[PDB]
């Protein structure tokens, strides 16, 4: 699964370009520090004869 | 106020012990005339080893 | 704020530097035009370290584009992210480097250091607080070893308190694509012993083997080869850019590493390399991360840590991790493997933790390490030089340019002094 | 694709034994109360 | 007004403080914004927030803290996080460059260009108070700030607030785990300068709290904000009598008189007590006895050092919640009968009790459960020597090769300091030896 | 007071031990969340015996669950009543024991001893006056027989004045559920007789013949004969925790029944046994009830009472009943079958009466026996041992991990020592 | 928990994996991609997968297997087949040139070139696994990598690991058909180095599987796909107690301790009783009292002998589904009474039982009807010696005049192992007849 290919059917083969935009595909959905996610948790959330 | 969460609890105890005693009379008095009414139609309750 | 300045010389440093801002513009969220298109406010806050500001939200990269032939300039601007580069930062001569240290440092070098220093002085005065400079080049070339080494000398004298980075592509042992590599690299390291605070020696086939056995593709390109190099120099300035729970900058990454002024030549390394068929088959975690981090088949310069032993190491970390396993799996490489560390330094690892992984990954780490194993990167380049300088091989191309033959004698006079201080702890 | 072989109703947690160790004479007293004739009531207050 | 200005220096101090201040903004219902959810409780009491939160015109309960660092990266969170409208704009101060794990920058360069401003803000805060019981400090005996700027302050403060409890709470270098190779130096350096400027140093180590957060709260992989919660429950149970009330009440001036024995051995190891996840607790008995016994265990101790290799010289059992004076007395009698726990001869007594009536507060999202009884025993054990010696061994293992010094002399610190401190710490170690020797 | 601590060893002890905890949390009134929801205050009259008060009105049951795998506890911790327990008592190993002594009593047994005896200890002096220890295991499989028998040796050393109750599951006579049982049976009983005070020799097949004949259930599973043992097991100790006009703890039953320390071999029983269709066809009174208490088909050991003269008998009753009907009726039993008792004891039978029946009942009772026919249980095991020990059939896994051959001979010599000590008393 | 990895060596071993792993994919809702079926994907709900599967975090379940074979043609159709997305692409390793039905090539010549790859791969399976309970080595006896490689493969597994159990469910050379002429040579040699190392086998042939397919099932012209499926049904039943909690659990450790009488007799059966078509079970009511009789019946079982004289001496029965222990017990007490299924009198116990709560599963595209109950039986018998010395008699005809030996000694093999096989082989047949009738 190559973003760019060097053996593909294209005409100009740029060797300076990489074949992969990223090192991996699985970036964390949201980007939040621990000092935020954690400290940002404070938010979150009888008788018969009275 | 901290006495009052303790005040209402003991007041619930007074009502509790005075309605159990009164309901005890009603249940025994009902059961006897339940037996009496059935005894006129030729039926009765089963007491174990009666 | 916390601005650092990036430099690069020659076509080797240009393809490094062009790919180095392929990945940071991807990281901060800069399009190939110049405008912001990210999804989080975290990657716009400390963007001052690499990207400046211009009217219209145009975040402009912060470099000085140095080369001696203009063909690489067309290679940079016609690239995918070459539009964002500021055009008068393209400083270029009209005569090539000659693949030569001599005319790259003495005659054609000296005609353009004034035009490079002027735009370096121009840029460095627009910031508030500057940490230091950062340069990528090749020791085997003519521009990076010739002019880039002169620029290291010039900006060190003008700014002595500022820290210095160089990312030198040291010549390769087995394959050689330049005959004058033992000449062009033994004089540039003569100035690297004193004019630089941090050096990251990088071999070329130490990128070829990792891109073959780990990234697992039989046909690599320079960009994939430069991708690994761009990862760690972005990984070194991680907490300098992004927040975290244990933050270390470039200077804090210097103090904890070198115990001596001259023993400052390092080994880079990037831990989470898999290949993309097995990204979904392998569970990525810290014990598997630090095992491949200290494994020397994943070393970014062609030296074997088995031959020597590490002096100190560092490993800054990315992503949302814990602290018990960046200690339990980090004492384990010391305690269970105790003969491969020097005994006169009790602890040996800097740990730094960030919250933000690079774009693409959840949890990453980069590795830098001082070692005695760098001695034989200099032994062989001595043996390549001693066997070749003795019979006066190519000196007429060097002594005819404006430096005497005796300047070559001092080249191995302190390269062997680097060794004697490397060999003393072996 | 059908249920093939004999179905033997079993109850692995074991509520079958708790039902038969419950003595179905007070199961009826949990679900009510017996009504017997008066002359087994009056006879048995004399000779049992 | 029993007020207490808190000074949190060093990346640790700030992180530790953020957490500690969440507990305080919860003990007293102070909405993470400044306003107190219109209500009257044991926290809304004008005499229960004053100890820390200063009142204003529109209930802007400000903190009496002063978070300090040199690298904006950390305090920018406390400035763009949940508690952004609390910490008064300049009560949180930052610089531009860090200290790069080096005491020199923290004491003879990057520090100097700031102490002035910081001291000025503490003068302002003090002025607002009416009884600064003490200046609680929180540093890091390892980084350039918590070792350098912290030192500079303790010194300058001494000649400005003078005799005024300067209680400490640092992350003393851990036994095996370590984040730096330039800590051996910084640590042996800071102590030498702060020794005669600090009153008490409730020390604590990262490794210990880690195991504690794996043997008890089975939070296998723990982050810092997890260990920073219990490193902040100790600060509450230490400063609870100056806020909520109770039977016996201990003050920020009693520790120094009941724990520190001689004017040099001021390093009381610390340990909490009911550390049980809200999933293994319910099903168990957490009675004064068990909690008390739990503290004197040779493991729950929050410093990687065993008391069984040393003598106790003063223990301060600070309880909290539905605690009955009687049970405490009987429980302490048992820990005296035990012969696995030994007290020195020059301390016939050696127990300082204190019973606040407010139960432990539950942080919204944490491993600790919602208990009712808790203890926090501070102990001046002579088992802190084994630690100081290992730090000393490390300092010498490298000073021999005059290593990692190039960037210590070239920052101001004359090479001399290294020896001055080295020799002084050697005196501390020899000092501890005599202090232990049973009287003849 | 008179509290006893429970121990469950192996998988077999982990269901019949667990099924006791639904039975007795039925009887005391404890709901499966852990709190109290009952009707009578005599239920929380002596809750200190089997449970310990934790926090705020719940009664966590005190029990040490020991096994070498967590998966048998996966059916216990995640049962209907798995979250009444405490998770700290769930002590377990990592790898398998596999019915071997030298793997379940020597190699992997001894590793988990320190982690079981500390939580047995630290739970033992948390109370004021310990009455005894209450095991629950089998003799067939060495995962629980190996650990349970060792746990006897290390408890009896530091608790010599406590009563030992073991709920052993002896092998069935006809067919086995494990081929290596006669090794596991003799190696259990060899020191089970010398270190325990009460063992109950229940087999599975007699429990089956009960469920086929005097209960008329065609397919009751393992959750049904467990309730037959568990509800009987509560009535053994019903005088500890429920008041009665003649109380009898576990211990005055111990002093009364066994005459000589070689005889800890008891047989239980339960009095209201009949089918759902045979309820109105039966009279529930003790002249019509003690018959089936002494009947052959309500014996849980498959031993013939005609073959076996009862040595000592304990009959513990529940509910409001007359005491002359306890005593005059029991000799009325003794008159018709005087030959099938012993005559050197003037009163072979011990009586005890409680005042609280279980739920759904108006009057109930349960049985504890000691008969001549428990010998034939032990000769059959010796017959299945010597035929398997003559050629050293499965001996090479016992010798394989650290067990001597002579311990088999010492156990077999002690095995027939019990047979010879028992026939002379006849 | 309770995990155990599998190893599929040889074409027969890997093609069983091309049919067994279909069964596990249909058990725990694992689609050929390797995930929960897109929908019906809860946050997390079991640990039942763990015996033969492992998470990657995201939700893909990589199997715990090692595919090694010197012929890549048999490896490519799972690399390009339906299950290209299930297996990890690197554990599944090939060679260049096949061992070509030589024990010399599988243990001396080309076996050596791939030992480093498998043992490096197996140890990372062991490192990833937390508690390992056995080895599932799937290997035939005919080829050069089915027989020659597994002799060297488990030799290294028995020295690097030790006390881990070994399991086999594969194919033994048939007594009357064969697909190779060197099968009496390869099978006579791979037994030499797999006596003290292996603890299980499959002594019966594959034409009994032809007989069960043709005559029990209503299928004509059966094929290796159907044979591999029926063997995979038995591996799921022996491991059914490691994923699914039953009435009494029988995990992998006591398959060891119960089914081997002596350490050189480690040969249990493999008999799945209800091999019944959909067309017969609509017609027939299947009871557990008869399924054990049918399992012992010479019809339904694949025991290649006449079970009139099948002398069983260590039995193990495993049940799945709608079973009750009494109709297990009533059928198994009836069978000891019942005479002509002759048992061992000196083993009065003989049997052991295992009951699981999961009903038996079925794969689409098969002839088996989903039965409410099934039984798997592995009994160690001494009737194998009829089929054992005959294979030795099969070796003796070529033994005298040295046929096919020049391919061995010509390419890395000593002639002594052809002899040293024979006396160890004669000693093993001596062991089987020695346990016959000494007690009468
Ligand atoms: N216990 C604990 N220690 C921490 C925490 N965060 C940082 N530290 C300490 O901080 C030290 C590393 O230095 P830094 O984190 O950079 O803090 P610093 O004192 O400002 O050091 P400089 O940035 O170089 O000035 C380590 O020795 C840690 O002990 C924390 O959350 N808990
Ligand atoms: N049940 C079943 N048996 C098979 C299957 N494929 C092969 N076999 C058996 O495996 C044997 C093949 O001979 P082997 O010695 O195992 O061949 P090999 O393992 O590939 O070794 P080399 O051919 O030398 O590489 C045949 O005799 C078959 O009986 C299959 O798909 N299902
Ligand atoms: N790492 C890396 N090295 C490169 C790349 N392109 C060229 N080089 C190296 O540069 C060296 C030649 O240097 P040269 O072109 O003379 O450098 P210059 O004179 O400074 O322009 C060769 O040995 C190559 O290995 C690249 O994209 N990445
Ligand atoms: N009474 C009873 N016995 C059981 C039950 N489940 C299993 N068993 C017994 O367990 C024995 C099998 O041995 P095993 O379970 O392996 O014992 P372990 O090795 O100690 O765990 C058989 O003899 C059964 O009698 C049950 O629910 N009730
Ligand atoms: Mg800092
Ligand atoms: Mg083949």
């Amino acid at each position: 699964p190559k973003d760019y290919d060097i053996e593909g059917p294209e005409e100009v083969k740029k060797l300076c370009n990489s074949t992969y935009r990223r090192l991996g595909t699985s970036e964390p959905p949201v980007w939040i520090s621990e000092t935020r996610e954690k400290m940002a948790q404070v938010c979150l959330n009888k008788a018969l004869l009275n | 106020q901290d006495t009052m969460v303790q005040e209402l609890a003991l007041a619930n105890k007074q009502l509790l012990m005075v309605r159990q005693a009164a309901l005890h009379q009603l249940f025994e008095k009902e059961h006897q005339q339940y037996q009496q009414e059935l005894n006129e139609k030729g039926k009765a309750f089963y007491m174990e080893r009666l | 704020m916390r601005e650092i300045v990036h430099l690069q010389a020659g076509q080797c440093g240009n393809q490094i530097g062009a790919k180095f801002w392929e990945v940071i513009s991807d990281e901060h969220g800069i399009d190939p035009t110049g405008t912001y298109h990210g999804d989080s406010d975290l990657q716009l806050e400390r963007i001052n370290v690499y990207y400046n500001e211009a009217t219209g939200g145009k975040y402009v990269p912060r470099a000085v584009l140095v080369d001696l032939e203009p063909g690489t300039m067309d290679s940079v601007r016609s690239g995918p992210f070459g539009q964002i580069f500021r055009p008068d930062n393209f400083v270029f001569g009209q005569s090539g480097a000659g693949n030569n240290w001599a005319k790259g440092h003495y005659t054609e070098g000296a005609e353009l250091v004034d035009s490079v220093l002027d735009v370096v002085r121009k840029e460095a005065e627009s910031c508030d607080c500057l940490q230091g400079f950062q340069l990528t080049h090749s020791l085997g070339g003519g521009t990076g070893s010739g002019m880039g080494t002169l620029l290291i000398s010039k900006i060190r004298e003008e700014y002595p308190d500022r820290i210095m980075n160089t990312f030198s592509v040291v010549p390769s042992p087995k394959v050689s694509d330049t005959v004058v590599e033992p000449y062009n690299a033994t004089l540039s390291v003569h100035q690297l012993v004193e004019n630089t605070d941090e050096t990251y020696c990088i071999d070329n086939e130490a990128l070829y083997d990792i891109c073959f056995r780990t990234l697992k593709l039989t046909t690599p390109t320079y960009g994939d080869l430069n991708h690994l190099v761009s990862a760690t120099m972005s990984g070194v300035t991680t907490c300098l850019r992004f927040p975290g729970q244990l933050n270390a900058d470039l200077r804090k990454l210097a103090v904890n590493m070198v115990p001596f002024p001259r023993l400052h030549f390092f080994m880079p390394g990037f831990a989470p390399l898999t290949s993309r068929g097995s990204q979904q088959y392998r569970a990525l975690t810290v014990p598997e991360l630090t095992q491949q981090m200290f494994d020397a088949k994943n070393m970014m310069a062609a030296c074997d840590p088995r031959h020597g032993r590490y002096l100190t190491v560092a490993a800054v970390f990315r992503g949302r991790m814990s602290m018990k396993e960046v200690d339990e799996q980090m004492l384990n490489v010391q305690n269970k493997n105790s003969s491969y560390f020097v005994e006169w330094i009790p602890n040996n690892v800097k740990t730094a933790v960030c919250d933000i992984p690079p774009r693409g990954l959840k949890m990453s780490a980069t590795f830098i390490g001082n070692s005695t194993a760098i001695q034989e990167l200099f032994k062989r380049i001595s043996e390549q030089f001693t066997a070749m300088f003795r019979r006066k091989a190519f000196l007429h191309w060097y002594t005819g340019e404006g430096m005497d033959e005796m300047e070559f004698t001092e080249a191995e006079s302190n390269m062997n002094d680097l060794v004697s201080e490397y060999q003393q702890y072996q | 694709f059908n249920l093939y072989g004999i179905p033997t109703p079993h109850f692995n947690d074991g509520r079958n034994m708790a039902k038969t160790l419950h003595w179905l004479h007070e199961l009826q007293m949990k679900r009510g109360a017996k009504i017997v004739s008066k002359r087994v009531d009056d006879f048995k207050e004399k000779f049992q | 007004m029993r007020e207490c200005i808190s000074v949190h220096v060093g990346q640790a101090g700030v992180q530790i403080g953020n957490a500690c201040w969440e507990l305080y903004c919860l003990e007293h219902g102070i909405q993470p914004d400044g306003q107190m959810p219109s209500d009257k409780t044991i926290g809304g009491g004008d005499d229960s927030f004053n100890t820390f939160f200063s009142e204003t015109g529109a209930g802007k309960h400000v903190p009496r803290a002063v978070f300090v660092d040199l690298e904006p990266t950390v305090i920018d969170e406390v400035r763009t996080g949940t508690y952004r409208q609390l910490f008064h704009p300049e009560q949180l101060i930052t610089g531009k460059e860090d200290a790069a794990n080096n005491y020199a920058r923290g004491h003879y360069t990057i520090g100097k260009e700031l102490i002035d401003l910081v001291l000025d803000r503490i003068r302002k805060l003090a002025d607002q108070c009416t009884g600064l019981q003490g200046f609680l400090i929180f540093h890091s005996f390892g980084g350039g700030t918590g070792s350098g700027f912290t030192s500079l302050l303790m010194e300058r403060l001494s000649v400005d607030y003078g005799k005024k409890s300067k209680l400490e709470f640092s992350i003393y270098p851990a036994p095996q785990v370590s984040t730096a190779v330039v800590e051996p130096y910084n640590s042996i350096l800071t102590t030498h300068t702060t020794l005669e400027h600090s009153d008490c140093a409730f020390m604590v180590d990262n490794e210990a709290i880690y195991d504690i957060c794996r043997r008890n709260l089975d939070i296998e992989r723990p982050t810092y904000t997890n260990l920073n919660r219990l490193i902040g429950q100790i600060v509450s149970s230490i400063t609870a009598s100056l806020r909520f009330d109770g039977a016996l009440n201990v003050d920020l001036t009693e520790f120094q008189t009941n724990l520190v024995p001689y004017p040099r051995i001021h390093f009381p190891l610390a340990t909490y007590a009911p550390v049980i996840s809200a999933e293994k607790a319910y099903h168990e008995q957490l009675s004064v006895a068990e909690i008390t016994n739990a503290c004197f265990e040779p493991a729950n101790q929050m410093v990687k050092c065993d008391p069984r290799h040393g003598k106790y010289m003063a223990c301060c059992l600070l309880y909290r919640g539905d605690v009955v004076p009687k049970d405490v007395n009987a429980a302490i009698a048992t820990i005296k009968t035990k012969r696995t726990i030994q007290f020195v001869d020059w301390c016939p007594t050696g127990f300082k009790v204190g019973i606040n009536y407010q139960p432990p507060t539950v942080v919204p999202g944490g491993d600790l459960a919602k208990v009712q009884r808790a203890v926090c025993m501070l102990s001046n054990t002579t088992a802190i020597a084994e630690a100081w010696a290992r730090l000393d061994h490390k300092f010498d293992l490298m000073y021999a090769k005059r290593a990692f010094v190039h960037w210590y002399v070239g920052e101001g610190m004359e090479e001399g300091e290294f020896s001055e401190a080295r020799e002084d710490m050697a005196a501390l170690e020899k000092d501890y030896e005599e202090v232990g020797m049973d009287s003849v």
